[PDB]
Parts: C-alpha cells; structure tokens; sequence
C-alpha cells in the first residue's frame, strides 16, 4: 500500500480481522514463552497494533499528498468494546 | 367500579414489573457469568506465572 | 571515551552488550553503537557480569550483526534545553524533528535528575479556574497543581485537553510544554498546525511553548524515555529559566505499558496483571520532578488511557497517589451523551471546600452531589417501578436531577469543530448562582432539554424561547 | 512508638498506607526472587505485618502501663476486602 | 552435641537451608536446634536437597543468622513436656513456659507427631454434651467426643464464645480442657488468661481443669503451623496416657490456614485454590482424625474458624466444614438483633438430630421450632411490604410465638457480665426441652416478647412478665 502512497497517489487498506491477528500473536508469543499479558494477550500487542496503524497516512504536499485510508475491523468480544484488544 | 379497576390496574402493574425485573436479572446474570470467567483467569495468570518462575 | 564491546545478545530492543574491556560504564551511563543508519543510543541497566551489560534501546532495532562494536558515550542522555527548545518539538535524543533544525544548545541536562526535597516544597493553593462550569463546580484547580484525567483517550479525551490547552494556556503567561506519549500523528500534525496558527508556537519570533512528541510506533524503550526527556525541558524551565510552567502528558499510561513490556524483557519476573515491579517507584519520582518547589510550582494535566476502565489496574490506582485532583471522566457518562463526559461522582479536588472555595459554593456542590446520588440511588427502583409509581418528593428531585445532569452539558471552543456547537465558558462566580437557582428550582419551570449543552443561566431562558419556537 | 510505650506515655500510630507497604514488600520480594504469594504479594506479607501491627500494646502497671495504640490505614481497591492484603 | 553438624547456608526467610555432613543423615519431620542469644532456634526438617543439604523451616525469628553456622538435631519431631503438670500452664510451641512457673513436664516430654489413630483403634459414641446454652441445646444437641465447630465471619465475639462454654461446660466438666490458640491476639490472651484465673479454671493453688497453649500470631507462620500439632499431642496425652476424657478447644483455624498455605508457599509447594496450600485437604484430616472418641478417651474439640468475608464456599472454610462433627454459624444479624448467642439457628446443624437419637419428643419439638422461626422469616417478606396485618390470623399468632421464641433464645450470658453485665443463665437439658415446648403450646403467649428477652427459663420469663408488669 505504501508503493502506491508514496507515489503521492490515494489509497486505502482494510484490515480485516486484526482480532485474528491478536489470537495470532497470542499463540506465537505464548509459544515463544512470553509472559501472558491482559486476556492473554501479550503486552506488545498494543505496539503491534500501534505500529500496524501508524503506517497509513495522509502524507505532506512534499510528499505528494499520500493517501493510505486504514479501515482496521475488529471482531467485538460479544459485542463488549470494553475488552482489552 | 372504580374498586375493581383499582385492583385491576394493581393486578396489571404488578405483573409487568415482575417482567422487567426478569429482563434486568438477565442482563446482569450475563455478566456475572463473563465477570465470574475473567476473575478465574486472572488467578489462573498469576499460577502460571508463579509455576513459570 | 573508546571503550569497547560487542553485541552479544538481542533480545528485542533490551540489547545485552559485553564490553570486552573490564572498564565497564555505569547503570545509567549511556552508549552510542553505530550503526549505518544513524548511530543507538542504548543505556546500561544491568550489570549482569563477566562484563556483559543489559542494556536498554531507545531506538527500533533491527538489523544488528552479533557481535557489534559499542563505543560508550557515558552518563545519563543529556538532552539540550534553551529558548531555542522552544518552538521545536523534540526527538527522545532531543533532535529537532520539526526540523527547525538544530537546537542552540546552551546547557545540555542528563535524563535522570533527582526530585526536590521535603523541606524545599513551596505547597500552592492558589485557584486556577478553566471556565468550563462542571470543573469548576466539582474540581477547581489551582495554579502550579496536579492535575490528572483519566478512561479511555482520544475519545475526545484528547479534545478535552486540547480544550483544556485552549482555555488555560491562552490565559497562562508563563512557559508551557505539551508532551504527548504514544500521540497520534495526525491530531499531533492537527495541534502543532493549530500552535503554530494561534502564534502560540510562531516560526519567527518567540514561541511560549515547546513541544515534545513521542509516537506510539516508536519502540517501548523510547517511549519509557519520552516522559523523563521532557520532565527534564520542564526542569530548565522550572529552575534555570525560573518561570512557572504548564504541562500535558498524554498519555502516561503509556509510559506504564511500555514499563511492564521491557521489565519482562530485562528478566523481572512481572507483577500483578503484568506491570513493572518499579511502577510505583518511576511514577513516583516522575511526578514529584513536576512538583511545587519554592523554584516554582509547575501546572500539570496528567492523562490517563485506563485500561479497558481498569482503574483497579494498579498504575492507574497510584496515578491517584500522585494527584491533588483528578477528573476521572467516564464513558458511560459519554455514553449518556454528556460532553463534559466527566464521572460527577469521580472526580475532586482538594480545592473544594467549604472555606477554600467558600461555603455558598460547598453547599451548591454537596446538594447537587446528594441530589445525583439520590437519582442513581433510585435509577433500579424507577425502572422496574416507574418514578410514577415512587414518592413525590422524590419524583421532584428525580425531574431537578434530569435538568441538572443536562445542565452540566456545556459546549465547548475546540469542541465545535467536532460537535458543531459554538463553545462556552461562563465565569465561576455566574456557575454558582446558575447551579444555585437551578437548585432552588427557580427556572425548573422550562424543559429539561433546555439545559442541555448550553452555557449560563441565561442561555438555558434564551433556549426555552427557541424550543418554544 | 515503643520508647514512649516504654517511658509509659501513652501514644498513637497513624500506619497510613499500609496498602502501599504491601506493594513495597512485593517488589522486594520478586526481586529477592521469593516465590509470589497470591496477588503477587509475597506469602509472608502477613508475618511482617502481623509482627509490626502486634507491637502495639497496654502495658501491665509493673510494666508502667503505657499504652501505644495503633490505626493502620488500608486502602481498599474497588473496596475489596477479599483482597489477600 | 551430636555427630549432626549442619553449617547454615541460605536464610532465605524462614527458609534456612542447612549443609548436614556427608556421613551424618538427618531425616523428614525432625527437630534441629541452633544455639542462639535468641533461646535455641528450632527449625523442622522438611526435605532433603541431596548431599545432606536439607530444607528446613524456621519456628522462631531468623534475625542476625550467620550462614555457616553449626546446627545441633534434636533427632525427630518437636518435643513438647507432658505430664498432669501441664495443667494451668501456658506451654509456648517449643513447649516453653509463658505462664512462669518453672518446669513443665512431669517425668516426660513426648514428639508432637503422632499418627492418626486407625479404624480399628476408632470406638464410635453417641453420647449428648450439654452446653447449658439453651438454645444451643435444643437446636443443635451437642456430642460428648464430638468435634463441635464454631463457623463464624469475623470475630464473632468468637473468644466470647468459647468463654461462655468454658464458663458453663468447663466447670461442669470433670475431666481436662485443653485451650489452644493459633495466632491470637496478645489482648484477647491476655484477657483469657486473666478470666480463667478468675473462673479459677485455672486454679491458682491446686490443679486446673485446664491447661493452656498460648500462640501469637507475631511468632513466624512455622510457630503457627506447630502450635496446633503442639495442642493436639497433649489432648492425646491426656486421652490417652491420662485415660481421661478432655474437652479440646481451638482457636482460630483459619489462622492455622492461613499459617500452613504461607508455608507451603514458602517450601515452593505452589499454593493451590485462593492461594490455599495443596497439601489442605490431607493437613486437616491429619488433625481432625486425631482428635476423636477412642477407647482410651474421648476429646470434644470446639474449634474457631474465620470464613473470610462471610463466604463458605470459600474452599478452606468449606473443607473444614466437612470435616467437623457440629458446626454452629454465628451470625451477625441476631447478634445486633441483640440476642447472645448471634447463631442464626436455621444456619446450624449438629449431627445429633436423629429423631430417637435425641428421643422423639425433643425432636418433634425441634421441628416445630424450625418451622415457626421459619415462618417468621418467610413471611418477615410479607410482613415488611404487603403489611403486618393483611396475613392470616394463625400465621400472626405464630408470628408472635416466634418473636417471643426468638427473644426465648437471648440468654444473658455470664460472661457478658462485662458485655452486657447481665448475669449467665445455665438451664438444664430437660427444662430447656419443656420450656420451649410450653411457648410452642402458646402457653405463654400471655407473656410479652420483651418478657422473654435477655431472661433464661420460663420460671425466669414469668419472673421478668410480673417485672414488667410492676
């Protein structure tokens, strides 16, 4: 996505499911032995998920105005968005 | 007549709130059983963690 | 100096070094590896022996051979502090990266730094008023205090600040930093705009504040080192310029996450939930370097992105110990459509008093806290028997209630752009006989809906007539 | 305390927060490598504190009669009391 | 001393690893004594690490320890003093004197381990204790060699409850009581002591029907642990060796919970359920299986225990509530209510409750009084909102029997001669059995509820109705 982005050309990605990815990275960091964080999720699954987002940008007139929409879907826990993820 | 309406009414309201205690008594037996779920996963993190070291 | 050693181990960005010469540095000394791609600035934090450090990265790594040369640089960070820090926003380094380039660094100051004493404390009680009415009814500040916000950020918990920004730094004389843990690019690219534009921040001629900025793509490390690089710009303000300060820290939450992630990683075995053994320790001496000291008493806004709500989560719990207020706002207030989205119940200030603030507006406040406790109280016992079918002094009380909870709604200036509706600040001395009157019940004679989200006493009659339209 | 409990003054100790020694202790003791007690607070946070909270006392008249009396100060999280602490 | 030269070498805690030599064997469950400025540390041996390196806990402090330092073994478990001079004395957990009265032991001293006696060995009794308490009488018929248990939340006036049936059964009683405390408070001791010299329990001049086993809970959580192994060998003695029947008395179990899942902790025997030790389940059947009616004597425990915040489905309270004979749950509600005892008497259940066990005609009358307090409280619901009046006349008239019950059930104990300063009232089975009969007969419905408050029997009722009257 970042190709087209930093043609200065607009784009959009839709992550779909980033829950998914959570319960991914669970099992790897629960495999690698990592200590299990907060619903068993590991605790740099906020920097995962941080720097995932980030990427994605209206970038500056120098740039060429790069456009890279981030639509991230997230698979609500029963509907419950309080939950860690 | 206004007797019997009065009891009537009594009958009426008395049921309905029997109805929307039920609905409440659901919503928050759901999350006494989620609540009850996350309180045996945290212990379960601090065992495995303590099994771990 | 030269002293060498090699990278043994890289184990995330909690490299471990072995310097091959005996000569070891010190915990908290700082090394630079170079590397192609600039040059790591990593700082011993174990001594684990044989001459192999632990080391934290401040930087993303990547790339690392084993075994790469090291060369150390000594100390504590020293980051560069002036008036020519003013206007920039700053790496974690220090490094201009707004790119006003390079700083004219007068004195360059370590990292670490020791907070003032017992005895040194000068204690402030001098009132700081924002404008916005629930503030100032339930938790008035005081100038130089610790100020603290806490639930779910950027949920406009963000524009809250920034509103908070709009108020009380265009209305602060003195310096003021904005640091902004884990801040979101776009809002930042958004308030660095908006700084520059309202001459706050002017590219040519002197800016009041300065700007430090750490993204939440930056590694853990450097956000950990986010808070202590501006803790110390706010130092060289509050001591070497002498002036009184204002500073945000969004989020500190942050700097606590980022904690726990690298102690798992240093060997600590984690605690409770997972955070840091040292968490208590680090918030500590943090928030006491922004203390008030005879060399001035620095206003802090403390945000807190409590975890999920979790203000049981134990750094959110002792963000609490090192507060003199706090606003603890809630979503499910949010959710009631309240913006202010401040929990009513849950927040304070050790302001309110009785004396402090004066009885008349204690009064005010410890009705409106009864008057809203009672309708909480009663909020089962109306819904499975309608407030019908309860008391009619209560049912009184109930309707007062539902007007005071819309009253507390109140738009504001920065706010507009996203709700649409012109802001409002009304002074504190009207708060007090608006609420006042409102309690009494004097213009409980018009809508409930009348009350929401508007100003003054006076706005709510002026909506009566266009609702009455 | 006791040096007055001795002279036979009677005297009050205010323990506020004891909670926080709680975590002080947990933080000693999982950097002394000691095995977590529940909560993460050592198992043996009871005998430092059964030990400190019983040194407050009315002494007997041939042991003077001083009287230090004690009030420990615990925070309650959530106000929960079936907290280990 | 002895060949047994351990040199100490961690203090990790409690914990104190200890370097037995190569040719010298020390073994599970034995006693080490180090010679210390501090009395002589004992510290239990609990396991063996290999190359006569042993881990083993601590009973007293383990301020100032060198490691290196030179540890004589006893050679086995903890050896208390026994004898028929360990009555009225205070034996601390090493067995030391707190009482000041020299020597204790007769000729012997004993180990504090002992096993369980077999099935074999078990003589089965279904001989009826009585407390005296009439309430308690009627409604939970206490056993004779029974482990009756004292289930209750927080301090319950728990102290002063096994006060009142020192006070009353004690003294009646002509065997040995042995009070054994784990853990408690120096204040409540204090007390204990003072009013047990006073009762003259413990009978200054001449011998005391009761012997006494102070702990603190100040001492480490091993003392706590081996406090009550310390208690339970010299009821043994007593049953055993003395021949003669005891009445046990412990206090507060919980605390002894509390004390073993530290130390389970501690040896690195992760803490199973709420933290509660692994070995749970197995430590109190070693206790409770030891104290029981043998052939050679018969022992009534009357054990304390704390429910954590009033929860029973907590698993330690719950798996001591197993294990005991006649558990009794003191309630907070009754005990504001007013009446001492606080039990709420639809909360206990003794095991003695057999129709003809405690003959039919006590029986009928216990499931008449279990109804009609039971009415009351089902219609308490009805009463509160619906109204007093709307219910039925016979449900009035046994609404009115029960509050007068209910307030029959307050008898003014005599030690709360200092909680209420009303005197004790001590009524005999059968008169207990008879008076609630007749208020149940609704004889005495012509006598106030408040005539039946804070007054013992019905001769005492009428007494307190003409009272009232004048």
């Amino acid at each position: 996505g970042e190709w087209f982005r930093d043609n200065g050309k607009h784009a959009l990605i839709v992550y779909d499911d980033l829950s998914k990815q959570a319960v991914a990275y669970r099992q790897l960091s629960l495999l690698l032995r990592r200590p299990p964080g907060r619903e068993a999720y590991p605790g740099d699954v906020f920097y995962l998920h941080s720097r995932l987002l980030e990427r994605a940008a209206k970038l500056s007139e120098k740039e060429g105005s790069g456009s890279l929409t981030a639509l991230p879907v997230i698979e609500t826990q029963g509907g419950d968005v309080s939950a860690y993820i | 007549q206004g007797y019997a309406a009065e009891i009537s009414a009594r009958r009426n309201a008395m049921d309905n709130a029997s109805k929307n205690a039920g609905d409440m008594i659901n919503r928050y037996s759901i999350l006494y059983n989620r609540t009850r779920q996350a309180v045996i996963t945290n212990e379960l993190v601090d065992i495995i963690t303590g099994a771990s070291s | 100096t030269p002293i060498t050693g090699k990278v043994t181990a890289v184990i995330g960005a909690i490299v471990d070094v072995h310097f091959e010469q005996s000569e070891l540095p010190a915990i908290l000394n700082a090394l630079e590896i170079k590397t192609p791609q600039g040059k790591l600035v990593l700082e011993v934090a174990q001594h684990l022996g044989e001459n192999t450090v632990r080391t934290i990265a401040m930087d993303g790594t990547e790339g690392l051979v084993r075994g790469e040369k090291v060369l150390d640089t000594g100390g504590p960070i020293s980051v560069p502090v002036g008036r020519e820090t003013l206007g920039r926003i700053i790496n974690v380094i220090g490094e201009p990266i707004d790119e006003r380039g390079p700083i004219k660094s007068k004195l360059r100051k370590p990292i670490h730094a020791d907070p003032p004493s017992f005895a040194e404390q000068s204690t402030s009680a001098e009132i700081l008023e924002t404008g916005i009415k629930v503030v100032d009814l339930l938790a008035p500040y005081a100038r130089g205090g610790k100020i603290g916000l806490f639930g779910g950020a950027g949920v406009g918990k963000t524009v809250f600040i920034q509103e908070l920004i709009n108020n009380i730094a265009k209305a602060h004389g003195g310096f003021s930093v904005f640091t902004g843990v884990g801040e979101r690019t776009r809002e930042g690219n958004d308030l660095y705009r908006e700084m520059k534009e309202t001459g706050v921040i002017n590219l040519e001629g002197e800016s009041k504040v300065a700007l430090v900025f750490g993204q939440m793509n930056e590694p853990p490390g450097a956000r950990a080192r986010v808070a202590l690089t501006g803790l110390t710009i706010a130092e060289y303000f509050r001591d070497e310029e002498g002036q009184d300060v204002l500073l945000f820290i969004d989020n500190i939450f942050r700097f606590t996450q980022a904690g726990s992630e690298v102690s798992a990683l240093l060997g600590r075995i984690p605690s409770a939930v997972g955070y840091q053994p040292t968490l208590a320790t680090d918030m500590g001496l943090l928030q006491e370097r922004i203390t008030t000291t005879k060399k001035g008493s620095v206003t802090s806004v403390q945000a807190v992105y409590v975890p999920a709500d979790d203000l049981t989560d134990p750094a959110p719990a002792t963000t609490f110990a090192h507060l003199d207020a706090t606003t603890v706002l809630s979503r499910g207030i949010s959710e009631l459509g309240i913006y202010p989205a401040v929990d009513p119940l849950d927040s304070k200030s050790r302001l309110l008093d009785a004396a402090v603030v004066g009885q008349e507006h204690y009064d005010v406040a410890s009705k409106v806290q009864e008057t809203l406790q009672t309708y909480k109280s009663l909020q089962d016992i109306i819904a499975i028997l309608g407030m019908d079918e309860l008391s009619e002094q209560d049912k009184l009380t109930v309707e007062r209630a539902r007007k005071i909870q819309r009253f507390l709604s109140q738009p504001f200036a920065v706010a507009e752009v996203f709700t649409g509706i012109p802001g409002k600040l009304v002074r504190l001395k009207d708060t007090v006989a608006s609420f006042k009157a409102v309690l009494e019940g004097k213009y409980d004679n018009i809508p409930e809906h009348a009350f929401y989200m508007v100003g003054g006493i006076e706005d709510v009659v002026a909506k009566a007539e266009k609702l009455a339209a």
